[PDB]
RNA sequence: CUGGCUCAGCGUGUGCCUACCCUACGCCGGCAGGCGCGGGUAACCCGUUGAACCCCAUUCGUGAUGGGGAUCGGGGAUUGCAAUUAUUCCCCAUGAACGAGGAAUUCCCAGUAAGUGCGGGUCAUAAGCUUGCGUUGAUUAAGUCCCUGCCCUUUGUACACA
C-alpha cells in the first residue's frame, strides 16, 4: 500500500519553509512540525528547541510525553 | 524484682480471666504491676482441598487457628509472685515466669 | 535558612553530581566504559559519566536514612526483570557498582563506616550537602 | 584429516595432563563435576571404567565393554575403546575417538521412531 | 482564592448550557467547580449518583480504556491538562465551554431498538435518554481521539484537541458527529 | 548543522553489508550478524566516537578505525567474558565474530555434531527441538 | 554385599524422602508448621490439632 | 530504553526419623556467586519489609522499528551421589510469527472489572499453576423473560419397573 519516508536532516528548501512557516503556526508541536515538514520527530524537536533557544517562539508547556510552543506575540 | 509473666493460649476468655487473676493477686500482695501488654495474634492458616480424588469441582477448604499472647511484668521477690502463680491453673492457658 | 529537605529532590542530583564532577578526585573504576549497571537491565547508561550522577543519589540516600549497608543499595536501585515471555518479577541492583561508589564516596571524606554495619554521612558531607541545597535554592528561586 | 587439537593443546598433551590442568582445559560443568570428589563411593564402578579400558589388547582393537553408564565424562584416558552404552533395552556399539572428549557417555542413543 | 476556583488556570463562571435538556446532566458550574479531575468518587453508588460528577471527571474516566491503561487517571489528567491547553492556543475560547458544546452536539437523539407484539420481531426507533445523550457523547469523542492516535504520530493530547475542536463546530469531521448522524440516519430508516 | 551536508554516507558498507546512514550509529553497525545493541554501543564508546551523530555524518577514517576495533577486541581493553565464541574447542582463543564469520562457524558446528554423531546433532539433522521442549503441541508451522 | 546394597540409595529429599506420620504415603502433604500429616489425613485430624473453619 | 525521584499489605523463618532455615553486614567478581563474622525459635533480628505499575527528565519517530523475543550457537556459576532428551540462573551472539484476530464463546456491577507486583503451597534445585495480599482504579446497569437453564400452578392421560 502506501509508506512514509521523512527527512533525518533537512532539504534547503524544507528549512527554508521550517525558518519562513512553522513561527506563523498557532500550535507548534514536534508531530505537528513532523507531519508538516515530512521530517522524523527526532529532528523536529532538534529544530523546534533551535527555533526557542533563538528567542522566536513562545514555550507553554514543557513535558517529556508532550512540548507545546505557539508563535510569539506581536505587540 | 522485675520479672516477665507471659501466657500464651489459644483461647481467648480463658487467658483474659488468668490476666485477671495475676492483676488480682500482684494488687492484693502490694506490688508494682505492668497492665497485661497485648502482643499481635497470629493466625496460623492451612487451606486445602476438599476432595480426596478430583473428579469434582475446585472448592477448597480455610482452616484458621489464632493464638494469642499476653505479658505482665512485675516487681516482686521471686518467691510470692511464684505462690500466686502456682494456683489456678486452667487447661487452655500456658505459663512462663522469666527472672531475667 | 536552607537543608536538603527544602528543595527540589530531582534536580539536588544534578547540582552534587556536577559539583563532584568539578571535584573531580572520585576514584572511578575503568569497567565504567563497559558495564551494564543491573542484571535487569538491557543497555548500558546512555549518559557517559553516570558514577558521578550515582554517588551524588548514593550520598543524599545516605543523607535521608543512615546506617545503610551495599545490600540496601542494590534494593533501593531495583526495578522489573522484564523475563521475555515469562511473566515479570522484581530484581536488585548491582553489588559491584554500589559498593565501589560507596568506597569512591569513602576514598573521598564524604561518608564513614558506622558502627552497627552500613555508612552513615560525615560533618564534612552533611556540610557539603546542605550548602549545595543552599546554592540550589538559590538557582531556583 | 589435519590432526585436530583441544582448547590449543595437542591430543597427546591432552593424553599427559593431570586432572586439575584437564578440569581448567574443558567446559564449566565437567569442571565442577570433577572438582566435587573422587570416585570411591558410587563411582567405585568409575575406578572399574578405569580398570576395563587400561585393560587393553595387543595391536588389535579391544573388546567391546558394556556400561550401565550415561552420566561418565569422557577424559583423554578413555579415548579409543569399543563400549556398549545401555539404552535400557540394549547396549549401544560405539566407539570414543577424542572428538567425544568432555562429552557424557551416554549421549549417543536414540529409543522411539517418526512414524 | 477564597472566591473563584479555576480549574488549573481555566474559568469556572461565564461558561452557559444553551441547551435546557443536557443542563442538569452536564456539572460544570458554581459547585462542581474543583481544581482537578481527580477525585474518590462514589457516582456508582446509587442510580443517577453519576450526574452530579464534573464532566471534565467523567472524561478523565471514559479516556482510560483498552486494557493496557486501565486504571491510569494520573496520565489521564496529564492528557486532559495539555488537551484543555491546545484547544486554548487554536481556537481561543475558555476550553471547558468547548468540552461543553462537544457534547451538546455529539449526543444523538434517537436510536433504534428491538421491540414486541413479542411474538415474531420488529426494530422501531426510540428516544436516547438526557443521561444517556451525555454518556454516549463522551464515549464517541473519547474513541474518536483513541482510535485517532493509534499509529501515528499525532499524539493522544493532540487527537483530543482535533475531536473536541471539531465536534464542538458540528464539523462531521470528528468520529463523534459521523457516528451520531449514522445512527440518528438507521433511526430514521426504520421509524 | 541540521541540513544534509556533502557526502552523506546514505548507503554505508562495512564488511559487504548495505548499512543505512538514516538510522543512529550506535542502532545502525548491529546489522551485521554478530554485533548486538550491547556490543555496538560499547565500540562506538571505545573508539572515541560522538553517538549523537547518524550514520550518515561520521567519517571515512572513523569508520575504517572502528570496523578494526570490531575485529581487535583486546587491543583496545574489552573484557573477554563479552565474546560469543569463548575457548574454542580448536584454538582455545576467546575471538568476537563478524557478519559472514558467524555463518561458517555455524554451519561448521552443526556438521561437527552431526557427523561424531551426538543426539543433539541427530535432532538437528531432523530438524526438530534441540534444548529439551515438548513438541506434542508445538513447532507446527515448521512441518506444514 | 547384600547389606552394602539393601538401603544403598540416598535419601536427604524428594518426596520419596519424607513420608506422612499417619498412614505413610507420599502424595499432597502438609509440611507446614511441622505437621507432616498428608492432605486427606490432615482434613480428617484437623479440628483435633486445633484447626477451624472460620472464615 | 536510560537515569532520578518516591509509597504497601498479607505472611514465612533453624525441622522427630529429617540432612535441608530467614538473612543484615565487611571484602572479592561486570553478572549469576564465593569467603568472613553477626541477629533471630521472632510486634525483639532479616525490616521503617526503600515492590512494581505509576511519577519526573532524556534518547527514539510510524519503518515487522530501540515493537516482540520464539528458535539456535558459544562460555560461566549454583543445587545434587548424578543434568545429555539443555533442572535452574547469568554473559555475548541469533531475531521466527504476530499490524487487534472467522464461526463460536467466557467472566463480571464498586475499592468490583482490569493493569501491577509481593507472599503461602509444591520446594536439595523451583512458578508461565494455584491459593492469599495490598497498590493504581473505571465505562455500563438499579431492568426483563427475548436467549439458555431450572422451578412452580392449571389442564389431559388407556402411563405407575412411570
Amino acid at each position: 500500500r502506501d509508506k512514509l519516508n521523512n527527512l533525518v536532516l533537512f532539504d534547503k528548501a524544507t528549512y527554508d519553509k521550517l525558518c519562513k512557516e512553522v513561527p506563523n503556526y498557532k500550535l507548534i508541536t514536534p508531530a505537528v512540525v513532523s507531519e508538516r515538514l515530512k521530517i522524523r520527530g527526532s529532528l523536529a524537536r532538534a529544530a523546534l528547541q533551535e527555533l526557542l533557544s533563538k528567542g522566536l517562539i513562545k514555550l507553554v508547556s514543557k513535558h517529556r510525553a508532550q512540548v507545546i510552543y505557539t508563535r510569539n506575540t506581536k505587540g | 524484682h522485675r520479672i516477665r509473666i507471659t501466657l500464651t493460649s489459644r483461647n481467648v476468655k480463658s487467658l483474659e480471666k488468668v490476666c485477671a487473676d495475676l492483676i488480682r493477686g500482684a494488687k492484693e500482695k502490694n506490688l508494682k504491676v505492668k497492665g497485661p501488654v497485648r502482643m499481635p495474634t497470629k493466625t496460623l492458616r492451612i487451606t486445602t482441598r476438599k476432595t480426596p480424588c478430583g473428579e469434582g469441582s475446585k472448592t477448597w477448604d480455610r482452616f484458621q487457628m489464632r493464638i494469642h499472647k499476653r505479658l505482665i511484668d512485675l516487681h516482686s521477690p521471686s518467691e510470692i509472685v511464684k505462690q500466686i502463680t502456682s494456683i489456678s491453673i486452667e487447661p487452655g492457658v500456658e505459663v512462663e515466669v522469666t527472672i531475667a | 535558612g536552607v537543608t536538603v529537605k527544602d528543595v527540589n529532590q530531582q534536580e539536588f542530583v544534578r547540582a552534587l553530581a556536577a559539583f563532584l564532577k568539578k571535584s573531580g578526585k572520585l576514584k572511578v573504576p575503568e569497567w565504567v566504559d563497559t558495564v551494564k549497571l543491573a542484571k535487569h537491565k538491557e543497555l548500558a547508561p546512555y549518559d557517559e559519566n553516570w558514577f558521578y550522577t550515582r554517588a551524588a543519589s548514593t550520598a543524599r540516600h545516605l543523607y535521608l536514612r543512615g546506617g545503610a549497608g551495599v545490600g540496601s543499595m542494590t534494593k533501593i536501585y531495583g526495578g522489573r526483570q522484564r523475563n521475555g515471555v515469562m511473566p515479570s518479577h522484581f530484581s536488585r541492583g548491582s553489588k559491584s557498582v554500589a559498593r565501589r561508589v560507596l568506597q569512591a564516596l569513602e576514598g573521598l571524606k564524604m561518608v564513614e563506616k558506622d558502627q552497627d554495619w552500613g555508612r552513615k554521612l560525615t560533618p564534612q558531607g552533611q556540610r557539603d550537602l546542605d550548602r549545595i541545597a543552599g546554592q540550589v535554592a538559590a538557582a531556583k528561586k | 584429516f589435519r590432526k585436530f587439537t583441544y582448547r590449543g593443546v595437542d591430543l597427546d598433551q591432552l593424553l599427559d595432563m593431570s586432572y586439575e590442568q584437564l578440569m581448567q582445559l574443558y567446559s564449566a560443568r565437567q569442571r565442577r563435576r570433577l572438582s566435587r570428589g573422587l570416585r570411591r563411593k558410587q563411582h567405585s564402578l568409575l575406578k572399574r571404567l578405569r580398570k576395563a579400558k587400561k585393560e587393553a589388547p595387543p595391536m588389535e582393537k579391544p573388546e567391546v565393554v558394556k556400561t550401565h553408564l550415561r552420566d561418565m565424562i569422557i577424559l583423554p584416558e578413555m579415548v579409543g575403546s569399543m563400549v556398549g552404552v545401555y539404552n535400557g533395552k540394549t547396549f549401544n556399539q560405539v566407539e570414543i575417538k577424542p572428538e567425544m572428549i568432555g562429552h557424557y557417555l551416554g549421549e549417543f542413543s536414540i529409543t522411539y521412531k517418526p512414524v | 482564592t477564597p472566591d473563584i476556583k479555576l480549574f488549573g488556570k481555566w474559568s469556572t463562571d461565564d461558561v452557559q448550557i444553551n441547551d435546557i435538556s443536557l443542563q442538569d446532566y452536564i456539572a460544570v458550574k458554581e459547585k462542581y467547580a474543583k481544581y482537578l479531575p481527580h477525585s474518590a468518587g462514589r457516582y456508582a453508588a446509587k442510580r443517577f449518583r453519576k450526574a452530579q460528577c464534573p464532566i471534565v471527571e467523567r472524561l478523565t474516566n471514559s479516556m482510560m480504556m483498552h486494557g493496557r491503561n486501565n486504571g491510569k487517571k494520573l496520565m489521564t489528567v496529564r492528557i486532559v491538562k495539555h488537551a484543555f491547553e491546545i484547544i486554548h492556543l487554536l481556537t481561543g475560547e475558555n476550553p471547558l465551554q468547548v468540552l461543553v458544546n462537544a457534547i451538546i452536539n455529539s449526543g444523538p437523539r434517537e436510536d433504534s431498538t428491538r421491540i414486541g407484539r413479542a411474538g415474531t420481531v420488529r426494530r422501531q426507533a426510540v428516544d436516547v435518554s438526557p443521561l444517556r445523550r451525555v454518556n454516549q457523547a463522551i464515549w464517541l469523542l473519547c474513541t474518536g481521539a483513541r482510535e485517532a492516535a493509534f499509529r501515528n504520530i499525532k499524539t493522544i493530547a493532540e487527537c483530543l484537541a482535533d475531536e473536541l475542536i471539531n465536534a464542538a463546530k458540528g464539523s462531521s469531521n470528528s468520529y463523534a458527529i459521523k457516528k451520531k448522524d449514522e445512527l440518528e440516519r438507521v433511526a430514521k430508516s426504520n421509524r | 548543522s541540521l541540513v544534509i551536508p556533502e557526502k552523506f554516507q546514505h548507503i554505508l558498507r562495512v564488511l559487504n553489508t548495505n548499512i543505512d546512514g538514516r538510522r543512529k550509529i550506535a542502532f545502525a553497525i548491529t546489522a551485521i550478524k554478530g554485533v548486538g545493541r550491547r556490543y555496538a554501543h560499547v565500540v562506538l564508546r571505545k573508539a572515541d566516537i560522538d553517538l549523537t551523530k547518524r550514520a550518515g555524518e561520521l567519517t571515512e577514517d572513523e569508520v575504517e578505525r572502528v570496523i578494526t576495533i570490531m575485529q581487535n577486541p583486546r587491543q583496545y581493553k574489552i573484557p573477554d567474558w563479552f565474546l560469543n565464541r569463548q575457548k574454542d574447542v580448536k584454538d582455545g582463543k576467546y575471538s568476537q565474530v563478524l557478519a559472514n564469520g558467524l555463518d561458517n562457524k555455524l554451519r561448521e558446528d552443526l556438521e561437527r555434531l552431526k557427523k561424531i554423531r551426538a543426539h543433539r546433532g541427530l535432532r538437528h539433522f531432523w530438524g526438530l527441538r534441540v534444548r529439551g521442549q515438548h513438541t506434542k503441541t508445538t513447532g507446527r508451522r515448521g512441518r506444514t | 554385599g547384600h547389606q552394602q546394597l539393601y538401603w544403598s540409595h540416598p535419601r536427604k529429599f524428594g518426596q520419596g524422602s519424607r513420608s506422612c506420620r499417619v498412614c505413610s504415603n507420599r502424595h499432597g502433604l502438609i509440611r507446614k508448621y511441622g505437621l507432616n500429616m498428608c492432605r486427606q489425613c490432615f482434613r480428617q485430624y484437623a479440628k483435633d490439632i486445633g484447626f477451624i473453619k472460620l472464615d
